[PDB]
DNA sequence: AAACGCGGGGGACAGCGCGTACGTGCGTTTAAGCGGTGCTAGAGCTGTCTACGACCAATTGAGCGGCCTCGGCACCGGGATTCTCCA
DNA sequence: TGGAGAATCCCGGTGCCGAGGCCGCTCAATTGGTCGTAGACAGCTCTAGCACCGCTTAAACGCACGTACGCGCTGTCCCCCGCGTTTT
């Protein structure tokens, strides 16, 4: 495939502690 | 010497020179009691610690 | 930077009382905390009395009243007398 | 004039004008009746003697000339009126008095 | 790691999520081609562990070393390098202890 | 003559010596990590006085020890030397916590 | 395991069951039930939290980031666990 | 000059200017920022609203359109945070709430 | 009310059973904690600064004490209801 | 599972004193000017909390197990209260 969104916005929520 | 290179110096203390005794210090304290009570009086050429 | 503490004063009462026993600075700190601790306890009780009767001159009579109130048993009556004692040494001096 | 400290007038170690200064500082009253600091420093030195007594007692009872907070625990908590008055005061590195529950002792 | 893959198994997206890791799979046929051994340094307790996954993922054999281990396996792994017949080319080494 | 005791016996010298001594009974890195964890849970990113850590620990383990006496008071009061949690919760109840 | 570590327990459970045994022996327990090691831990953390939340409240009113033993004095005195040797 | 209280200025009933006079006359600090009286009298008005609700509630639950202190007991003590907040604060002639012990009652 | 009794039957209590639990010992690690780094962060120390309610002058209506009810709730008469103890 | 009865809850008639408002009359609460000063807030520095790993190793943990005690079950006797008493 290629190198590469749901994992980013979840990380936008989960890493915001 | 550092703990990373201990036996390599001691292996080189075997192959590159005989008649120079070596005393190590490693690990659990049980094995040291055999050495450091036998060589408590200090009969050695080198302590490699 | 000389800052007024009670370490040499607790040392003074130490070598007045137990010169045979030196101190740890931990026990010294416990007592230096304790000094200002009860220094605030009894004097806040005394200001409480100074608002009980709406007074603005807290004298040793009022600290006598606070020592009468707060302290259990001999701790009152000794600090009744001892708290008067140097009072009688200072009202003389 | 000079700091000729007011404890020497009272036979004290706790400077009674530092005490009068603190009473003027502590908002206890408008006029601080000048024997109220002597009452304070006098009760202070009485209790300093009270506790330094038992402190050196317990320290040399543990055969040490250095008074430690463990000695402070074992001297203070053995007292009725002190520990009754200080039931809620904890001594760091004071620990426990050595004592076991009676029925937990084996038979 | 859990939000990307909750199964935490050996996955193809281990080496395709990063930039060193895709190029590392570019060299690993070529490292197996060139036959020259490679010594790689890592940070402790975490980066080696996922490299232990990837070198096992492309199936290139490897050694390891760390600081909270014992010293018995330390000198023995020195002896395993001195044998030239090693089928392992790459292995894992530490900076602060190693 | 070996000294295998039955369930019950060895404890009491510790009950002596702990109360003969004056210290804490807890792994401090799980304790200081507990301090940093709990204090982070209210507001993260504190610089952390370890003086605050032991200043909490002294009042902690003393209160801990203090509860077990009333626990066994309820236990032996209910004619037990094996303590129960109902002893603890009744002890906290009459202590006013529960 | 060796591929990924995952070796943590907790900090309240990082206090060990032999540590609960230690405190239980200092506290007067002969035979600890197994439920004591966690009913203990729960009320331990229950005691733990209420101090430090108000200590951080001090720290914010005192405009700081370092929660102090001075704040432990400020709190434990007010939370009824007055301690000598820390202030 | 113009006597006009701060309770209308903050939307309260309790005299926040009496609060500020008592605040300067309470010597809590020298500069007495007059918003601190309002932060006082605001929580005063809000908790008086919190309690008169419950008091008249327990009254009308006892079929009463006058709050008696028994209704204050049923107001405060049934609230878990009021009883948690007023663990040692008491209402005179509030009396007692009906509760028999469990194994005392037959089963 | 108190106060003095007084069956009276089951609640305390003893006590025996039973079986398991919870320590205990010891094997097994293991994360504890120590050192030991490397650094930097906000604490800390200063560095001025002005605003802030102090304080006090004037005022003024607040609000509450003394002065006017009349009515929410208690008291009681009578009955309906509802729990309990012996069939 | 059921009625007799004793306690309770509820509902109708009385009335009252307390809850609440009325009537001045301030006095306190406010507004109106300071007032330097307090903390407002800029800069400085330096430190002190900071993780981190090397490593140990003993503490924690892993488990065999052994029995102790905590409850399983009983009879009791006792014992305390209930019904009746009056006086105080």
């Amino acid at each position: 495939k290629s190198r590469l969104r749901e994992e980013s916005e979840s990380a936008a929520v989960y890493n915001g502690r | 010497v550092p703990l990373s290179t201990l036996s390599n110096w001691s292996s080189e203390f075997a192959k590159w020179a005989p008649t120079l005794r070596t005393i190590s210090f490693k690990g659990s304290p049980n094995e040291r009691k055999a050495k450091q009570a036998k060589i408590r009086a200090g009969e050695f050429d080198v302590v490699l610690t | 930077t000389r800052k007024e503490s009670y370490a040499i004063y607790v040392y003074k009462v130490l070598k007045q009382v137990h010169p045979d026993t030196g101190i740890s600075s931990k026990a010294m700190s416990i007592m230096n905390s304790f000094v200002n601790d009860v220094f605030e306890r009894i004097a806040g009780e005394a200001s409480r009395l100074a608002h009980y009767n709406k007074r603005s001159t807290i004298t040793s009579r009022e600290i006598q009243t606070a020592v009468r109130l707060l302290l259990p048993g001999e701790l009152a009556k000794h600090a009744v007398s001892e708290g008067t004692k140097a009072v009688t040494k200072y009202t003389s001096a | 004039a000079k700091a000729k400290t007011r404890s020497s007038r009272a036979g004290l170690q706790f400077p009674v004008g530092r005490v009068h200064r603190l009473l003027r500082k502590g908002n206890y009253a408008e006029r601080v009746g000048a024997g109220a600091p002597v009452y304070l420093a006098a009760v202070l030195e009485y209790l300093t003697a009270e506790i330094l007594e038992l402190a050196g007692n317990a320290a040399r009872d543990n055969k040490k000339t250095r008074i430690i907070p463990r000695h402070l625990q074992l001297a203070v908590r053995n007292d009725e009126e002190l520990n009754k008055l200080l039931g809620r005061v904890t001594i760091a590195q004071g620990g426990v008095l050595p004592n076991i529950q009676s029925v937990l002792l084996p038979k | 790691e859990d939000q990307i893959n909750p199964t935490r198994e050996t996955n193809d997206d281990i080496w395709r999520v990063a930039g060193k890791f895709e190029l590392l799979d570019r060299i690993l046929p070529k490292l197996k081609a060139t036959g020259h051994r490679v010594l790689i340094f890592f940070q402790m307790t975490q980066i080696m562990d996922i490299m232990e996954d990837f070198l096992r993922y492309i199936n290139i054999k490897y050694l390891r070393l760390d600081g909270h281990t014992k010293s018995d396996e330390r000198s023995e792994l020195l002896r395993l390098f001195n044998a030239p017949d090693s089928e392992y080319l790459c292995f894992i080494l530490s900076t602060r202890a190693g | 003559k070996p000294h295998r005791y039955r369930p019950g016996t060895v404890a009491l010298r510790e009950i002596r010596r702990y109360q003969k001594s004056t210290e804490l009974l807890i792994r401090k890195l799980p304790f200081q990590r507990l301090v940093r964890e709990i204090a982070q849970d209210f507001k993260t990113d504190l610089r952390f006085q370890s003086s605050a850590v032991m200043a909490l620990q002294e009042a902690s383990e003393a209160y801990l020890v203090g509860l077990f006496e009333d626990t066994n008071l309820c236990a032996i009061h209910a004619k037990r030397v094996t303590i129960m949690p109902k002893d603890i919760q009744l002890a906290r109840r009459i202590r006013g916590e529960r | 395991a060796k591929r990924h570590r995952k070796v943590l327990r907790d900090n309240i459970q990082g206090i060990t069951k032999p540590a609960i045994r230690r405190l239980a022996r200092r506290g007067g327990v002969k035979r600890i039930s197994g439920l004591i090691y966690e009913e203990t831990r729960g009320v331990l953390k229950v005691f733990l939290e209420n101090v430090i939340r108000d200590a951080v409240t001090y720290t914010e009113h005192a405009k700081r980031k370092t929660v102090t033993a001075m704040d432990v004095v400020y709190a434990l005195k007010r939370q009824g666990r007055t301690l000598y040797g820390f202030g």
